[PDB]
């Protein structure tokens, strides 16, 4: 019997600062034990300063990215080159999804950019429309490796002042972009040791006020 | 005259009359002029008024991102071929990871045409085109008669009065061409070109519309204090 | 195209008439005479065949009185071609009824049914109305004994007695004159045929002009029976009642 | 996943918690379980979140367009019917949903009515769906009384999440409140159930078969 | 699970001299709850008659079915439809539904109005026709019927012997099936007069 | 949704310095039976790309005829058909990738896995996979089925990154295609001897090459070895 | 939904449904009406799947009612238990029947007779003394034909009815938590509020 | 499909169907509705041109499109059918999924929205028929009164007429219908409807029909005898 | 007889000129557009003094930021409403914004030329849609059968248009308050109205950012028509 979907596996990570935004990618695609390809681009610059990736079946992956990106070309067609703010992508990609509810694109999309205050934004969807938004999101084969790390180092979660014994949480204070690229790091550096799918290289899509600015990184090959 | 009730009828001398009232439309428009160099190609276009509290009518819509077009008549038509220009740019781009060539873009603009001047029901389409654009072969620029004859030019003016300006491109002929790598002097030409067909009302900033496609520029267009340089 | 050669069927004039409906009654006014008269007791159906001759086969001949159930019946003026494609679909209609609802149809939802058939021909579809009129004679046990009219436009009325095709305004006025509510079948029915022998433009009144059926409670107890009349019963009808 | 809808003396309260799992896997403690159809109506998250999610956002759309025609506020009666017709033409194809429109009208009052994506539509005072709601409504129907105040029926409906919460693996994460009112609904914050906890067992002296 | 078995029921129809028998029993079921004993599934059109065994919505479906189509012949034609006829619409209206059929088992029964020539006629689900001289069966029972019939039936009884005959053999054929019973009842058909007789039967 | 009923085995390719190679078999085997011993698989379109196919060949002819179709139609009102306006790589891999795609969407695929191998207008290397899923990927070595399994890890020996191409000459590239071919053999059971390469260069254009063979077989080892662990003769 | 009873006495017809909605686990609901007045003499209760139930009975409400409307009269209850038939016996043979048994209480005015009808998700129509759907008969038919008279009245139906429910009470694994019973009759459709 | 457009507009910008529409509508009975404090009365002319009517069974021209609202028409009766036939499946469609009845203004813009469909839809002549649609709405004492023509034009009205000699009808209302105190009661608006159709009815006997709508659903049918008692009064009056 | 979707030898559509003919025998409506907001005013012209003037509807919401006046044939602009509240409604859907003015304007304008032998003819109604929007700010857009529309800082259509329009020419500038502009429509109406302006036969309206669409009450008109009186009577 025919099987219309499949796993190219790949982990994606999305984090808002105050005033940036990051969407971040491992570059390797696979089927089953072998790999396909080292470098394989899965994180995308959608225009209007948005960043996109569409994780799990690379082609319902594509379909969609492909989709948006046509969205936001007919968008500006038909609304006088208006921007497209990042909560109407989300909202519009909720419709892209939702459209194939019953035959559904199986992939885990999250994207990001910057809100209508300039503050840095995430959202996440589900395969079938379901969206939020985030401050912190991992996707894909590792996601369940880098998410509690991101809970306990970016939230500070179970962690409490010392000398307080548990009286008082450790305040949030806020990352700077710079932090925030070392965590995503340390995150995929740490994926790649305990997960085989995880590897190869790391591409970073770093989104301000400025434009989207990329960045590239190794990881171990085996 | 017992021939024009429809645009399925021939008159006696195997005319086409209702096709020939759809560009009686285009007469009745403002002017609107097409150029190019080897690198650049430039559409001028004056717009028009309902009166003074009015807007002036938009005359240039793009269809993507190397190519777009200037209109002259019924502007719900021009809406319509344009859009069908931006869905078969757009087919292109998807399917074949390709950019529309221009002259293709003029073929697929004449046979959408042509249907509406060979069946019962329908009617012509009551607007011309001129569009430009730049693709694999550089600049380009094509004129489209609802009677579905698209023709590649130099340059070219439709509209009412258009023939002043088509005179003085005819003189320009070889100047204009060979302004390769400035869009400035281009344009400039273009809006020298369009001034031979104004009578008692000049080119004031949110009279004049220009837009401007080459070989590393987007097809953008110019209204308001940006074309006030020009003027 | 087209266009050139459409009639175009369903459009008003100035005066807010429907040309082709005004033009099909033009046509039914001469058309045989049909009458109808209600009675206490029963219903009489009254027709006559428009100018016959000897050769015709009377007894299988049916152009004026049709059976839509067992308790409803038509008298036709106009087309009888055009009369039996709707007389066919007003069977249907009964017989849907009763599959339905397991009970038969009243007469007034029937004549309804009919009527907005006719009626659509005149709003929409370009097509060319029905050149018919009836006269519906039925029972059911909500109203009883009913006769109704429908004409082309689509438009149906009730009657205590009336007539359709030729001569409807003498028929009427007849009809008028000598109709009261108290009457039976039997009176009804000399009422009916002496009108018909007035208004006829034929010489005389004889069997074999004629259709004739009546629906009584001249049923065994409490149930309803149409009679179709054969060519001799209207013969002795017509010698009873002192025509011939 | 554990939602609540109550009606009483003050209107409607809504109690959701804010855990989505996918199996073992917790994938979010913050998701938003109550729908903000518009600033009248609102609508409890259970089942497929997408369903829930989309239909209702599609349902504020139809209640707009209503009072645009009509000129008039859409009765809770209407708008759930809405909801209930339209799932009802997809039945059989898959789609999973468990909600309480819940809103307050001239006409109606406070009104609640169960939406389910089988069909049923039903109107009631208290209603609790998801795999905690029989933890919840333990704490309701043992406490419930229609002149409860407002600050007592929101802790009511605080307090029966928690509930769910703590016992049910799949409830957990915060606690988010509202009060429907005949003006519109109020937020009435988010809760993060793991202060909560200890919050409420050294107020209340619940939960004595956990230390702290 | 089985449509032809849920209600229950069974239809026997006979040849005599110068007279057809039909007879038929009064169960309707669900399953093994009996739900009511005044279900007659013997109807007539005319002098046309027709038993219908099987799925009970499909019984009375197509006795509606059957109705609309013989009051519309009768209207076009001018005469009551003969037996012969019918079996050939009935047959026709089964086969129309040859992949959704009507879960049902059909027994036609008659005198012919002009010949005065008894005859019967049974059907599958699907319209094969059955023209016995003797006997059809048909139901939860037609086991049962057919070893009744096959040993109790003798051609040419008469009127008054056939009823005694086909009542026998439906009585004793029901008592050997659960689905079957709760009464009977007996058509008794001449060219121009028909009896019909309820019989009494055990209760269980 | 249907089976591969003739199909074809592997195809491989790799990028170097000027170009891309890309090479398979001439088989159509039917299961276990090596049914037809002359399918060429891989099909040029004009002279700047060559479309590798595996899976079924039924699907395969029917591909062959959609280029076949492209190129004609490419051609129509196109006075550079043969200069800036000829089919790129790129154009055809997009249109097969939308095809694949489109129809693994109506549950109806091509049971097929594509290597589109060229060289575009500009000199630029294209290299990309498409298969009956509709999933694409780029990689400086590709191959399908066994060669993925096999072909690649020599291949990646010699092109292990981007870097790695512009060092690669075409006598380095095609040595080693020709030993992963020989490796196949031995190893795949669907495999035959003969297969065709091809080369499309940058300089000197597309080079194709039928009816090549695998040689230079190791087999002489075998005779020593006897039994499957205690036989001594 | 679960049990429905009917019984036709001397003048009138009584309706008698349980009150529970089950939804798997819990009780979401203890004083549903499973019922539907059609026309002012003619009251139809359901019981089947979740949805289709109310959906099937509102729709057939919407058609009684568009009828009494066009033609300014009310249906005899033989007349509307024959439309909700054939809409069932059309339904069966849907894409998706609806999974629904209907009783049909009627006072039929023109014979000045009660009629009850049962009609089940086929479209199987009885006319009956007393009718059920479910296992509900299995527990109260011996029980209705023990006791019931054709000349019983009202008052003596009320009471038939209370030992049928009590009889369920006792062996029903399922808690319905009590019944809604409606009489109909000349005067038209009244609940009992105290049972 | 016949698809021919039959209502265009003409060069000085009229759409000559729908004006002929019109013409239909004067030519038919007249018909008038007046509301009072607390009811709304219609009254319909019967044209005594047709003796040895049946009319018990006769077609009535007031109709109930629910237990709450009627409607009374001028113009083409057939088509009037297939107005009056969409508004009670309407009504009941919108009980169905609203789960209350229709106001007395949604109707009116259900059935004024079906007769501006047919003025600019193809192969479809426009409704010979002008309606007065009348009613209360559901938990509501205000009286409702609202008219539509073939155009698809609808308002309410105090009081208005429609139909043949309607210009005579109306000319009676406007002078003796005051708004500041409209008919107390039933009587009064009864009486005020007989008298603006004795104008131009003739004989005051089987040529008026009265229906007197009320709240919650309380529609009665004035009898002859009834009727005749109010035209009895009237002119007792009147000589004087 | 002929097409209806022909050309006339000067090339326009026969149908689209004669619905204009139509326009003219409406209803006044002026539109005027400011920086503190957008007011929009019809004249009623009830046909008889039974007629109650409160159900003549001929200013309309489309959204909260977006109202809308008509002028024709009133009973067409029903569809053309229908389908900008469902456009306006359906992209807060797809996009979770408002729509812009102009883009609504251009999807009520998308149906206009949909005619022939779709609807058998034109609209015979004109439309002035008000709105405002972060992008454009207050915007008045003046939409026809044509499918044209054009942007108006001030525009009036109907029977009374050519004379308002004058007016409006002359008195319309760049730094009009709302209050200015309402008291200026009230004016115009008064000056090309057959009957006597008040708050019955006549009708205001105004989108603001704040506020959005709102239709004035009677009592709110009545009063700003006393304080036009007595400006007017001030030289
Ligand atoms: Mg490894
Ligand atoms: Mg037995
Ligand atoms: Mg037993």
């Amino acid at each position: 019997q025919f099987n219309p979907y499949g796993d190219n596996g790949g982990t994606i990570l999305g984090i808002a600062g105050e005033d940036f935004a990051v969407l971040a990618g491992d570059t390797r695609n696979i089927t089953d034990y072998s790999i396909n390809s080292r470098y394989e681009p899965k994180v995308f610059d959608c225009g209007d300063n948005i960043v996109m990736s569409a994780n799990g079946f690379a082609a319902d992956g594509d379909a969609l990215v492909k989709r948006f990106k046509n969205s936001v070309k007919w968008y500006h067609f038909d609304h006088n080159d208006k921007k497209l703010s990042i909560n109407s992508a989300a909202r519009n990609i909720q419709h892209l999804l939702y459209g194939k509810r019953f035959f559904p694109y199986y992939v885990h999309t999250i994207i990001a950019g910057l809100d209508e205050d300039g503050k840095g934004a995430v959202y996440s969807f589900d395969p079938v429309g379901s969206y939020e938004r985030e401050q912190c999101r991992a996707g894909g084969a590792a996601a369940s490796l880098i998410m509690p790390f991101l809970d306990n180092q970016v939230n500070f979660k179970n962690q409490y002042e010392p000398g307080t014994n548990g009286k008082v949480k450790k305040p949030l204070k806020y990352l700077s972009v710079e932090e925030v690229i070392k965590l995503v790091r340390d995150s995929f550096t740490s994926a790649t040791e305990r997960h085989i799918q995880v590897g190869d290289g790391l591409e970073i899509l770093i989104v301000t006020k400025d434009g989207v600015r990329k960045e590239f990184y190794e990881l171990k090959r085996d | 005259n017992n021939y024009d009730g429809d645009t399925v009828t021939f008159s006696p001398t195997g005319r086409l009359f209702q096709v020939e009232y759809a560009l009686e439309a285009i007469k009745q428009g403002s002017v609107t002029v097409g150029l190019r160099s080897n690198t650049h190609a430039v559409l001028v276009a004056l717009k028009r008024n309902a009166d003074e509290l009015s807007s002036y009518q938009k005359k240039i819509i793009k269809c993507d991102e190397h190519m777009g077009l200037s209109l002259a008549g019924l502007a719900p038509d021009a809406r319509v071929l344009s859009n069908y220009l931006r869905q078969q740019c757009n087919y292109s781009s998807l399917v074949f990871n390709r950019k529309l060539a221009v002259e293709r873009a003029g073929h697929l603009l004449c046979d959408k045409a042509q249907k509406n001047t060979q069946s019962y029901g329908g009617r012509p389409y009551g607007v011309g085109l001129l569009i430009i654009g730049y693709d694999k072969s550089g600049a380009h620029l094509l004129e489209f008669q609802p009677s579905g004859n698209v023709t590649e030019l130099y340059g070219t003016a439709i509209g009412a009065r258009s023939q002043g300006a088509k005179t003085y491109l005819e003189r320009t002929l070889d100047t204009f061409i060979k302004i390769d790598g400035n869009p400035d002097e281009l344009i400039k030409a273009g809006v020298e070109a369009i001034s031979q067909s104004l009578r008692d009302e000049s080119l004031t900033v949110d009279n004049l519309s220009i837009a401007i496609v080459g070989k590393d520029t987007p097809f953008t267009i110019y209204d308001g204090e940006a074309v006030a340089k020009y003027i | 195209g087209s266009r050139r050669y459409d009639s175009r069927t369903t459009i008003f004039s100035p005066e807010g008439r429907l040309y082709q409906v005004e033009y099909a009654l033009e046509s039914i006014s001469h058309a045989g005479t049909a009458i109808g008269i209600m009675a206490s007791d029963g219903i009489v159906l009254a027709a006559e065949r428009k100018v016959t001759s000897t050769l015709l086969e009377q007894d299988t001949s049916t152009e004026k009185l049709y059976k839509l159930n067992d308790k409803i019946a038509v008298a036709v003026a106009g087309l009888t071609a055009d009369a039996e494609i709707l007389i066919n679909t007003a069977r249907i209609h009964a017989q849907n009824y009763l599959k339905t609802y397991n009970e038969d149809i009243p007469v007034e939802i029937l004549v309804r049914r009919l009527s907005d058939i006719k009626q659509g021909y005149t709003q929409h579809g370009g097509l060319r109305p029905f050149g018919v009129s009836f006269i519906y004679a039925g029972y059911d046990d909500r109203y009883g004994y009913q006769l109704y009219t429908s004409n082309p436009s689509g438009n149906y009325t009730g009657w205590k007695a009336i007539s359709v095709g030729a001569n409807t305004s003498a028929a009427q006025t007849l009809l008028q004159m000598d109709y009261k509510d108290d009457m039976k079948v039997d009176d009804a029915i000399e009422l009916a045929l002496k009108t018909l022998s007035k208004t006829t433009d034929s010489s005389a009144l004889t069997y074999d002009r004629l259709e004739f059926a009546t629906i009584r409670k001249g049923a065994n107890d409490g149930e309803v029976y149409q009679k179709i009349f054969k060519p001799q019963e209207i013969k002795d009808i017509l010698v009873k009642t002192g025509i011939t | 996943t554990t939602t609540l809808a109550f009606r009483f003396q003050g209107g409607i309260i809504v109690a959701v918690d804010s855990r989505a799992t996918a199996g073992n896997w917790v994938a979010s403690q913050t998701v938003k379980k109550v729908i903000e159809i518009n600033p009248f109506l609102l609508g409890t998250m259970a089942g497929c979140a997408a369903d829930c999610q989309f239909w209702e956002t599609w349902l504020g759309s139809q209640c707009r367009l209503h009072e645009l025609r009509e000129k008039e506020r859409i009765s809770v009666a209407a708008a759930s019917k809405i909801l209930s017709n339209l799932v009802y033409q997809y039945k059989g194809a898959g789609l999973s949903m468990g909600t309480m429109i819940c809103g307050y009208t001239r006409k109606e009052g406070p009104t609640i009515y169960y939406v389910d994506s089988d069909g049923t539509r039903l109107k009631g005072d208290i209603f609790c769906v998801g795999s905690g709601q029989t933890f919840a409504y333990g704490v309701l129907d043992s406490n419930y009384k229609w002149d409860l105040s407002v600050e007592d029926a929101l802790y009511l409906g605080k307090r029966s999440i928690l509930a769910a919460a703590h016992r049910d693996a799949y409830s957990g994460g915060s606690v988010n409140l509202y009060h429907v009112t005949e003006d519109g609904w109020i937020y009435h914050g988010n809760h993060d159930v793991g202060e909560l906890f200890w919050k409420v067992k050294e107020e209340e002296g619940s939960f004595n078969n956990v230390i702290g | 699970s089985d449509p032809s078995s849920i209600n229950g029921g069974i239809v026997v129809a006979m040849t005599g001299k110068d007279c057809v028998a039909i007879a038929c029993d009064l169960r309707l079921g669900s399953q093994s709850l009996g739900v009511s004993n005044k279900f007659e599934k013997i109807f007539h059109y005319g002098h046309v008659f027709l038993g219908i065994t099987g799925l009970a919505t499909d019984v009375t479906t197509l006795n509606e079915m059957f109705r609309y189509k013989t009051n519309l012949y009768k209207l076009k034609e001018e005469r009551a439809i003969e037996p012969e006829t019918f079996t050939q619409l009935v047959s026709s209206s089964l086969y129309e539904r040859r992949f959704g059929p009507y879960f049902v088992g059909p027994v036609v029964a008659g005198i012919n109005s002009k010949s005065g020539k008894p005859f019967i006629a049974g059907f599958d689900l699907i319209g094969c026709i059955d023209e016995a001289k003797d006997f059809i069966v048909s139901g939860t029972a037609s086991d049962q019927l057919f070893g009744m019939c096959e040993s109790l039936y003798e051609p040419n009884l008469e009127p008054e012997d056939l009823f005694e005959t086909i009542s026998q053999a439906l009585l004793n054929a029901a008592d050997r099936d659960a689905l079957s019973g709760w009464g009977a009842v007996v058509y008794i058909i001449k060219k121009d007069e028909v009896v019909k007789r309820y019989l009494k039967m055990r209760q269980d | 949704t249907q089976q591969p009923i003739v199909t074809g085995t592997s195809v491989i390719s790799m990028k170097y310095d000027n170009g891309v190679i890309i090479a398979a078999d001439n088989l159509g085997s039917y299961g276990s039976l090596l049914r037809f011993n002359g399918v060429e698989r891989l099909i040029p379109v004009g002279d700047n790309t060559v479309v590798g196919i595996s899976g079924d060949i039924s699907d395969m002819q029917h591909i062959e005829r959609l280029l076949k179709d492209l190129v004609t139609e490419n051609a129509y009102d196109n006075p550079l058909a043969d200069a800036e306006e000829a089919l790129e790589p790129s154009y055809i891999f997009e249109y097969l990738a939308t095809v694949m795609y489109q129809r693994r969407s109506k549950m109806n695929p091509l049971w097929n896995a594509i290597i589109v191998a060229g060289v575009q207008s500009n000199g630029d290397q294209f290299l990309r996979y498409v298969n009956l899923l509709g999933v694409t990927y780029s990689s400086p070595t590709l191959a399908t089925g066994f060669g993925a399994h096999m072909a690649n890890p020599l291949l990646r020996k010699v092109v292990d990154r981007e870097s790695d191409i512009p060092k690669t000459t075409v006598q380095v590239a095609e040595e080693a295609i020709v030993n992963a071919m020989r490796v196949l053999y031995y190893r795949d059971a669907r495999s035959s001897r003969n297969f065709s390469l091809a080369i499309i260069d940058k300089n000197t254009g597309l080079t194709f090459k039928k009816n090549l063979q695998v040689e230079n077989m190791k087999w002489d080892f075998a005779k020593d070895i006897k039994g499957y662990g205690t036989q001594k003769i | 939904m679960d049990i429905i009873l009917g019984i036709r006495v001397q003048d009138s017809v009584i309706l008698a449904s349980s009150k529970a909605v089950t939804r798997g686990i819990s009780v979401l609901k203890d004083s549903d009406d499973k019922t539907r007045q059609l026309s002012p003499h003619t009251l139809m209760s359901f019981a089947g799947e979740a949805g289709d139930t109310v959906q099937f009975a509102e729709y057939i409400q919407a058609n009684i009612q568009l009828y009494s409307i066009r033609e300014d009269y009310e249906l005899s209850p033989q007349a509307v238990s024959s439309f909700v038939r054939q809409e069932l016996a059309k339904s069966i043979r849907s894409r998706r029947p609806y999974q629904v048994n209907v009783l049909i209480g009627g006072y039929d005015k023109k014979k000045n007779k009660p009629e009850l009808y049962q009609i089940d998700y086929l479209g199987t129509k009885v006319e009956l003394p007393y009718g059920a759907h479910g296992y509900s008969g299995f527990y109260t038919f011996s029980l209705l034909d023990h006791h019931y008279r054709p000349d019983m009245t009202t008052e003596e139906g009320l009471d038939l009815l209370k030992l049928c429910v009590q009889e369920l009470e006792k062996r029903m694994p399922m808690d319905f938590k009590g019944v809604i019973v409606k009489i109909v009759d000349k005067d038209g459709i009244r609940q009992v509020d105290d049972f | 499909g016949y698809d021919r457009a039959l209502s265009i507009f003409s060069p000085d910008g009229h759409i000559f169907q729908v004006e002929y529409a019109l013409e239909a509508v004067k030519r038919g009975t007249c018909a008038v509705g007046v509301k009072g404090k607390n009811c709304v009365v219609l009254g319909c002319e019967r044209r005594s041109t047709l003796k040895l009517q049946d009319t018990r069974i006769t077609p009535s021209k007031v109709s109930k499109i629910d237990s709450h609202v009627v409607l009374s028409f001028s113009g083409l009766n057939a088509d009037s059918r297939i107005l009056i036939e969409k508004a009670r499946v309407e009504a009941q469609s919108h009980r169905l999924t609203l789960e209350d009845p229709v106001t007395v203004e949604y109707l009116t813009r259900y059935v004024a929205g079906v007769q501006q469909r047919y003025t600019q839809s193809g192969g479809v002549r426009p409704f010979g028929v002008s309606t007065l649609i009348a009613g209360f709405d559901p938990r509501d004492d205000e009286p409702k009164l609202y008219q539509t023509e073939p155009s698809g034009i609808y308002s309410s009205w105090s009081a208005q007429t429609i139909g043949r000699n309607s210009k005579t009808v109306r000319e009676f209302l406007e002078k003796n219908y005051d708004r500041k105190e409209p008919p107390a009661t039933v009587e009064e608006c009864v009486k005020l409807t007989v008298r603006s159709l004795l104008e131009v009815v003739q004989t005051g006997a089987k040529n008026i029909e009265i229906t007197v709508v009320k709240p919650d659903s309380d529609i009665v049918a004035l009898s002859s005898e009834e009727i005749n008692q109010y035209v009895t009064q009237i002119e007792q009056e009147k000589q004087e | 007889d002929r097409g209806v979707s022909t050309f006339s030898p000067e090339g326009r559509l026969f149908q689209v000129e004669y619905s204009l003919e139509a326009i003219k025998l409406g209803s006044t409506a002026i539109g005027i557009a400011t920086k503190e907001g957008v007011v929009l005013g019809v004249e009623k012209r009830a046909t008889s003094p039974l007629l109650e003037s409160d159900s003549i509807e001929k200013i309309v919401e489309i959204d909260r930021h977006i109202g809308c006046a008509m002028s024709g044939l009133t009973a067409d602009a029903r569809s053309m409403i229908e389908h900008a509240r469902t456009a306006a409604v359906t992209h807060n859907l797809y996009y979770d914004e408002d729509i812009n003015v102009e883009s609504l304007t251009q999807s009520v304008c998308d149906l206009a030329l949909r005619f022939g032998e779709l609807m058998s003819r034109p609209f015979g109604v004109a439309l002035l849609i008000a709105g405002h929007d972060a992008d454009d700010g207050y915007q008045l857009f003046h939409a026809e059968p044509s499918g044209t529309f054009y942007r108006y800082n001030a525009k009036a259509i109907g029977s009374g248009s050519e004379g308002a329009q004058a007016e409006l020419l002359n008195e319309w500038h760049s730094s009009l308050t709302l209050k200015e502009a309402e008291l200026l429509v009230l004016k115009i109406l008064k000056q090309v109205m057959e009957e006597k302006l008040d708050e019955n036969n006549a009708q205001l309206s105004c989108i603001t950012k704040q506020d959005g669409f709102k239709i004035y009450d009677n009592e709110k008109t009545a009063e700003l028509i006393k304080e036009l009186k007595e400006k007017e009577a001030a030289e």
